[PDB]
DNA sequence: GGTGCACTACCACAAGCACCCAGGTGGATGTGGAGATA
RNA sequence: UACCCAUAACCAUAUCUCCACAUCCACCU
DNA sequence: TATCTCCGGGTGCTTGTGGTAGTGCACC
């Protein structure tokens, strides 16, 4: 009943094992073709986990409801379903001990670090190979000394064992001149021609000789030491006091001559493989390593610490976490529930079974094998080998291809799929429930354009609609009398032919306030999943409102959207308030918004509000002349000044048509008086305007969709065509100013008006609109001249290959512009009304680029090589492109389809770990006690070698908008109180006022300087929402951040990016400066030496011919200065200037990309990752720790405050921010569930499963990982629990407290 | 496949953007009410009937 | 080549059907079986990478789909993983590998198809048609360059 | 008692190795086989 | 103990079959 | 005859190893 709060994995002991399982399988007999029942005691029996069937014994005498319980007559079988066996567990019994592969093949060997066996070869060699090793005795000398732990090779230990023996079978019949005690040396002639090896003592048998490296001692008295005991000098080996042992060494007696024999070999230890692995960790004792490694650490120098704490760190895990290392290393094998590796039939009576199945029936055969092999007899090698087939099975049931590639049978060469296989890799077990992959209530269609739709609505095919809420369906017209029962009901719904209009009555019914998530496949952001009301329409299609064509990246051309219905109500709340779109309107990464009008109703609403003009060739001179009037209406009357003409003060067409009001002007052009792009004179609310009667239509439009005209008019400019741009402020505005609803309704009004002005007004491409100015032709002439002339400065040698090939593509690149600009130009000048020029004009499509290739020429192509060619292309889309040209262009095409198809790819890994590093980072807060700030500058340092400028208005947006003041600031007259939050107004009045000269930083809250535990608080994050209020304590900042920083990268430099975000050593390396100082620089032509020159001390640095600095000299030079030009490896900046200094410097440079992009990303986002980038201290002055060993800032910030202040003992524990690149923060964590989620299972598990890591679950991924309620979100304690009651009921309950005070 | 469609894949990327939002009753029905508890299944289609 | 692999596995059976054959008059049948080189065959027109389903859809696609080339094939040539270098065209393809065919996607310049007039003469060597230009005339006469 | 010599601890370079190479959807076709014994 | 005292036995609760993997070809980013 | 049984390419990382200079023991 209790929650679940916490998840601890460590070691399983074998008494753990045979408690976990029920029974022990024998028999590799998984199910016999026959006996479709299971075989036997193998791998699917039914005893053993338990019945196979549903409900039935195997007999079925007390079954039955009333006496289920009572133990079966014939049986003993509880009633259960076949979960059973998806639970129920096994066990193998080996005979000989084995070691799980994880802990002798990961990278630090936990066996090999724990014990002092080198890992690659020893540890193997003594696992695998015929190898010894042996504790206890090594006194005995082999020309080395004592050993203790040493690693010799079976063939010289076999010899130790026993002596140092040799046999020379003799003829029979003949009397070796060699007797039974005779000591022989080399050479010495045992016979007519037998000659010894080595000195020792030869045996003589009637018919053999044995030459033993032996001591032999007559004696003629009892025997003190009898045959086969070991002996040590001095012991009393026969004959009492008589005769004493000598050397250590084994005693045989012979009373034919009555003579005691000792051999120099004593009992010595002698293992191999696991059992001796066993040996080794049951006579290791954890805490006497412990105090050892501590005194081996403290004293000497960093170098051999350095593995002296990489070892005591593990001691001190295992000692710390329960567990002994005994069990280390595994006797019994659990064995997988049947039902998670199922044999099932495919067809034909054929079996398809999971690969586990094989690798338990393999590990089976080979421990029987064993277990007979053992039994019978022992041939040595045999045993070994067979011991060598039993360890490599083991290893390969729990991993397959660390030491070789165990396959299925041959003539399949796919190797086996095992434990490891199934969790690691990039479809796992992790990489699938993590994920969710299946759900019951969705469907997917194509998509179109859904333009009657409002914005909170979208068109559901019926069919599918009908299917999706088939429970509802069922219940609601059981709430009728169409069908009796549930059963009728389905069954009525079963056949499309038995469908009828009470039905379909009964569909609209359920989903009157319903919603439906749409989402579409590749989700980049938090708007690729958006709530909609559904509306059942006759079709196929999914019906889509076009404005959030944006939103998703979904255009027309055939894709298809996904569709999910939520069930809870609580669920439904959740959809329709806050993930419905009408309430989205704004970007997470920015302020911009995303329901703006889109390419189609800009297009509309530019050709509404655009003013003409054509000429003017009489007198233009009118301000002065009263007779001017009636003489330039006669003039208009004659063709002498058209209507729309360039007057001196004004057009004949304000002076012609006076307007009383917006419906006269709108009327009078109905009647086909006056178009809506002609100024002319009419009266609004307050004030005679010369505007078009299309601007007064547009502002008419934003005034009625809107209820106040007031706030409509003055949050307009009618002044200007409506520019996307314009469109942009327009809606920013009315959202700050008005709200949601009325946002929403003003889209609408222009979504639909822009619709019909679009269709109306007619914009078609003819291939006569691409038009050509005729001034480019002698431009090329010019250029034509030019390259000759440069050629000819080739042809006299005056250049190199290299420069003539910049030359030319300096001239290529500048008459490009020059004929960009002149078509431009061109139509500006000649046809204003042009639908490219339009186009290109509004936001609606197109670039200057792409119209220079359709109507210029597109000059410069790029080669494969990633230069450019040195022959341009003359011609443009509008004339013909010559086969030569077209294969040129196919490089380039080619090139952009590889790219996609790779730098995706590329983005999404970026994205994934971002993600990931960033997943803890929820809002949950109070203020935070933050005394602390950044100051954010407002002049680029360096855009000139020595110049300060003010920064570009969208960085100075993007780095203030939405933050939150440190402390109060005055800069023109107006007092900006502590604690503001910084709206676009106070943005514009800061960078007007930094325009006058006043200020140049602003210091403002951030969550760089946060001092929040896991998160940041509302304060240092700031204000910027889909909302523009301030942020709602609860709402996950971290995925919304990683989210924004990886949606453009799709759309793209990338790999520097990856190199900011991943701390690397960029190849191009900056020499940067540490100390104050001056600098003096020499020019050696070897090498340019730069001398940063101190008081007490010179640093020298080497330029080589490439290192262009960018420094003069005797200039004054601090730290952290980039002396040369080039990228700036971050850890030496840590290492040089700080903290806070590689932060801004990864804040810019990774917003300098973006912003080469032109992406607008806010800096909250970058803030936040580069914050959990750098969390992590590395302690230096020990406290009651190791020193060098790297862990959270804020846990030493809370060990510090115990050690100092709240516990006695002023220990400071003294640290270094260590910055790591994303990867290893996002690796190392205190939560083990995500980082074994993430990158690599095998080596975090086994590094979690040496200490118990309790897993807290805070962190988003670990509360989805096991399926309960999100801590963010709706899941925040601020707001997880809120009472909710009536007023009456409140009444109620307050009139009991009154008289709960009695009397 | 053959019988009956197949759901949707819900992916991480939709349960990154699921999560974004502060929905976290959504995210646990679709993870474990609709997609994997068995029981959770059977006694949500039996309610909701 | 899949034939010859089949054909050396029927070697090396007949070598060994002879080693433990005793007497000469066996020639037919204690020589040779048709279950090695049968099945090679079998198994390479069957479950090969490059023997793929047949594109019918009409006319056009049977066609493209049979004079398509393929860069990547049994495994040890190019394979789908990394082939970043090569997707690229190259200054030779021009009149003898269609630049714009490839298929988007993965498969992208890896899977290609050969122009119009391309011909491969005798051994995977695509010849390109030229007319012979002597001084100012343009003859008839039609030679094909690799 | 101080420098020539030898030495040993430390850094830059080269080699071996584990691990990357995005998300979802539809469709199609393929699967213990040869020798030996009964 | 036999009147009390001595009693323990027989039937009705359901989401599943296969879909695995490999190879190949396409579609949408 | 039918069934049962043998037949990488690229990056970052880590580690290592020879090198190289500070400093410990012998000629000045
Ligand atoms: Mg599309
Ligand atoms: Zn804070």
């Amino acid at each position: 009943k209790k929650e679940v709060r916490k998840v601890r994995i460590a070691l399983a002991s074998p008494e753990k094992i045979r408690s976990w399982s029920y029974g022990e399988v024998e028999k590799p007999e998984t199910i016999n073709y026959r006996t479709l029942k299971p075989e036997r005691d193998g791998l699917f029996d039914e005893r053993i986990f338990g019945p196979i069937k549903d409900y039935e014994c195997a007999c079925g005498k007390y079954k039955r409801q009333r006496f289920e319980g009572k133990v079966c007559e014939r049986c003993g079988v509880e009633v259960t379903k076949s979960i059973v066996r998806r639970y129920r567990m096994g066990h193998i019994e080996l005979a000989t001990p084995a070691a799980h592969i994880w802990f002798v093949k990961d990278v630090p060997s936990k066996i090999g670090t724990l014990l002092d066996l080198s890992a690659t070869e020893l540890e193997q060699v003594l696992y695998f190979s015929k190898y010894i090793v042996l504790d206890p005795k090594g006194a005995i000398l082999n020309g080395v000394p004592v050993e203790k732990r040493q690693l010799l090779t079976d063939e010289e230990y076999r010899e130790l064992r026993y002596g140092k023996q040799e046999t020379y079978p003799l003829p029979p019949g003949v009397d070796a001149l060699v007797k039974d005690g005779e000591e022989v040396v080399k050479g010495q002639e045992l016979a007519p021609g037998v000659v010894s090896r080595l000195d020792g003592v030869a045996l003589y048998r009637f018919a053999s000789i044995l030459v033993v490296k032996a001591r032999v001692y007559p004696f003629e008295d009892d025997v003190e030491v009898s045959t086969g005991d070991r002996v040590a000098p001095g012991d009393v080996l026969a004959d009492g006091g008589k005769v004493k042992s000598d050397v250590y060494g084994r005693v045989e007696v012979d009373l034919v001559r009555n003579v005691v024999r000792v051999v120099e070999s004593y009992d010595i230890d002698a293992r191999m493989g696991a059992e001796a692995i066993q040996q080794l960790l049951k006579e290791l004792d954890l805490e006497a390593l412990e105090k050892e490694l501590l005194e081996e650490m403290k004293h000497p120098s960093r170098a051999r610490r350095a593995k002296a704490r990489k070892r005591l760190e593990v001691v001190r895990a295992f000692l710390d976490s329960g567990n002994r290392p005994e069990w280390m290393i595994l006797e019994a094998v659990p064995v997988l529930p049947p039902d998670l590796r199922p044999m099932v039939q495919v067809d034909g009576g054929r079996f398809a079974t999971s690969d586990l199945n094989d690798l338990y029936r393999r590990l089976i055969n080979r421990n029987n094998r064993l277990k007979k092999l053992l039994a019978q007899g022992a041939p040595e090698i045999i045993i070994r080998n067979e011991k060598r087939m039993l360890q490599e099975a083991v290893d390969a049931l729990l991993d397959n291809g660390r030491r070789g590639a165990p396959v299925t049978n041959p003539g399949s060469d796919r190797p086996l799929r095992s434990l490891t296989d199934i969790l690691s890799g990039k479809q796992g077990r992790f990489r699938q429930n993590l994920l969710g992959k299946r759900v019951d209530y969705s469907g997917r269609s194509v998509i179109v354009v859904g333009p009657q739709l409002k914005l909170h609505q979208c068109g559901l095919p019926k069919r599918m609609a009908l299917e999706l809420f088939k429970p509802f369906l069922l219940k609601k017209m059981e709430e009728k009398g169409i069908a009796p029962n549930v059963k009728a009901a389905r069954r009525m719904l079963e056949r499309q032919r038995d469908i009828k209009d009470e039905v379909w009555d009964a569909l609209e019914e359920v989903i009157h306030g319903k919603v439906v998530l749409l989402n579409r496949a590749p989700t980049l952001h938090r708007l690729g999943i958006q709530a909609f009301q559904p509306v059942l329409v006759e079709g196929q299609s999914i019906q889509l409102h076009p404005l959030v064509c944006e939103a998703f990246n979904a255009d027309f051309d055939g894709d298809q959207m996904a569709v999910h219905v939520p069930l809870s109500s609580f669920a439904q709340a959740e959809a329709r308030i806050q993930m419905l779109s009408a309430h989205n309107l704004l970007s997470p990464a920015s302020g911009e918004p995303l329901a703006k009008p889109s390419r189609d109703i800009i297009l509309g609403l530019y050709y509404i509000t655009q003013v003409r003009k054509e000429k003017k060739g009489a007198g233009l001179e009118f301000a002065t002349p009263e007779e001017a009037l009636a003489a330039h209406e006669r003039g208009e009357v004659a063709l002498n000044a058209p209507i729309k003409v360039a007057g001196r003060e004004t057009s004949v067409g304000r002076l012609k048509y006076v307007f009383a009001n917006p419906d006269e002007a709108l009327l009078a052009v109905a009647h086909g008086i006056v178009d809506l792009q002609d100024v002319v004179t009419v009266r609004y609310m307050g004030k005679r305007l010369e505007t078009s009667p299309g601007r007064i239509l547009f502002a008419r439009i934003v005034a009625e969709a809107v209820e106040d005209e007031k706030v409509a008019w003055e949050l307009i400019q009618l002044d200007v065509p409506q520019e996307k741009n314009s469109l942009k402020d327009l809606v920013y505005q009315a959202f700050l100013r008005l709200g949601m609803e009325k946002t929403a309704r003003l889209l609408d009004a222009l979504k639909y008006y822009g619709f019909t002005f679009s269709t109306t007004s007619g914009i078609t491409i003819g291939i006569d609109d691409a038009v050509i100015p005729e001034e480019k032709k002698q431009y090329l002439e010019e250029a034509d001249r030019k390259l000759l002339q440069i050629e000819q400065a080739y042809e006299m040698g005056f250049l190199t290959d290299r420069e003539r090939y910049d030359q030319i593509l300096q001239l290529w690149t500048e008459t490009t512009e020059k004929v960009t600009q002149a078509v431009f130009k061109n139509f500006e000048e000649n046809y204003p009304f042009n639908p490219l020029y339009v186009m290109a004009q509004s936001g609606a499509r197109g670039n200057p680029q792409q119209i220079r290739q359709l109507c210029g020429l597109r000059g410069l192509m790029q080669k494969p090589s990633g230069e450019t060619f040195e022959v341009p292309v003359r011609s443009s889309f509008r004339e013909g492109l010559t086969v030569l040209e077209y294969f040129i262009s196919s490089h380039g095409a080619r090139k952009g389809g590889a790219d996609t198809a790779l730098r995706t790819a590329d983005s999404g890994y970026l994205t994934r770990k971002l993600v990931d590093v960033t997943h803890e980072i929820v809002v949950r807060e109070a203020d935070c006690g933050t005394t602390n700030y950044i100051s954010v500058p407002l002049f680029q340092p360096d855009e000139v070698t020595r110049s300060l400028r003010l920064r570009k208005r969208a960085d100075i947006e993007a780095g203030l908008y939405g933050r939150v003041l440190a402390r109060e600031v005055e800069v023109l007259g107006v007092r900006l109180e502590e604690g503001r939050y910084l709206s676009m107004d106070d943005v514009h009045l800061l960078i007007k006022a930094a325009e006058a000269g006043e200020i140049q930083e602003v210091p403002v809250r951030s969550p760089l300087t946060c001092q929040t535990r896991y998160g940041v608080c509302q304060k240092c994050y700031g204000y910027d929402l889909s909302m523009a209020r301030p942020v709602s304590i609860g709402e996950a900042v971290g995925i919304v951040a990683a989210q924004s920083i990886g949606e453009p990268g799709t759309q793209l430099g990338l790999p520097r990016v990856i190199e900011l975000f991943e701390a690397r050593r960029p190849k191009a390396k900056a020499v940067i400066s540490e100390i104050d100082g001056v600098v003096r620089i020499e020019e050696t032509e070897e090498k340019l030496s730069v001398f940063v020159e101190s008081e007490g001390f010179s640093k020298e640095y080497k330029l080589p011919k490439e290192a262009r600095l960018l420094v003069k000299d005797g200039d004054y030079v601090e730290a952290g200065q980039p002396l040369t030009r080039g990228a700036i490896d971050p850890h030496q900046l840590l290492e040089a200037k700080g903290p806070e200094a590689v932060e801004r410097y990864l804040v810019e440079e990774i917003q300098k990309v973006y912003r080469a992009q032109g992406v607008k990303l806010h800096d909250k986002h970058i803030e936040i990752v580069v914050r959990q980038m750098m969390k992590y201290v590395e302690v230096t002055d020990p406290g009651d720790s190791r020193l060098l060993e790297g862990q959270v800032l804020e846990k030493w910030d809370v060990e510090a405050l115990n050690e100092r202040l709240i516990a006695e003992g002023k220990t400071p524990v003294a640290w270094k921010p260590l910055l790591m690149g994303v990867t290893k923060s996002a690796l190392s964590t205190k939560s083990w569930l995500s980082a074994a989620s993430f990158q690599n299972t095998t080596h975090v598990l086994t590094e979690a499963a040496i200490a118990g890591k309790k897993d807290e679950l805070i962190g988003l991924k670990e509360n989805v990982i096991l399926g309960r309620l999100i801590p963010a979100g709706t899941g925040s304690d601020f707001v997880r629990f809120t009472q909710v009651v009536d007023q009456k009921t409140l009444k109620a309950i307050e009139e009991a407290r009154k008289e709960a005070v009695e009397a | 496949g053959k019988a009956q469609f197949g759901g949707q894949r819900f992916g991480e990327m939709e349960v990154w953007a699921l999560e974004a939002y502060g929905a976290a009753h959504t995210l646990q029905e679709m993870l474990t009410l609709k997609s994997d508890d068995i029981e959770g299944r059977n006694a949500a289609y039996e309610a909701i009937i | 080549d899949q034939f010859r692999v089949g054909l050396a596995r029927l070697a090396r059976g007949v070598r060994e059907r002879m080693l433990m054959g005793s007497e000469d008059s066996l020639t037919p049948a204690k020589l040779v079986n048709s279950r090695p080189l049968e099945a090679a065959i079998r198994e390479f027109f069957s479950r090969s990478q490059l023997s793929q389903f047949k594109d019918e859809t009409n006319p056009l696609s049977s066609l493209r789909h049979k004079r398509r080339i393929s860069a990547l094939g049994p495994g040890g040539l190019t394979r789908e993983r990394a082939g970043f270098d090569v997707r690229d065209v190259h200054r030779t393809h021009y009149g003898r590998i269609c630049p714009v065919e490839t298929p988007e996607g993965a498969n992208i310049g890896l899977i290609t198809s050969l122009a119009a007039y391309a011909r491969v003469d005798e051994l995977g060597f695509i010849r390109t048609p030229y007319r012979r230009v002597v001084g100012g005339v343009v003859t008839d006469e039609v030679v094909y360059m690799t």
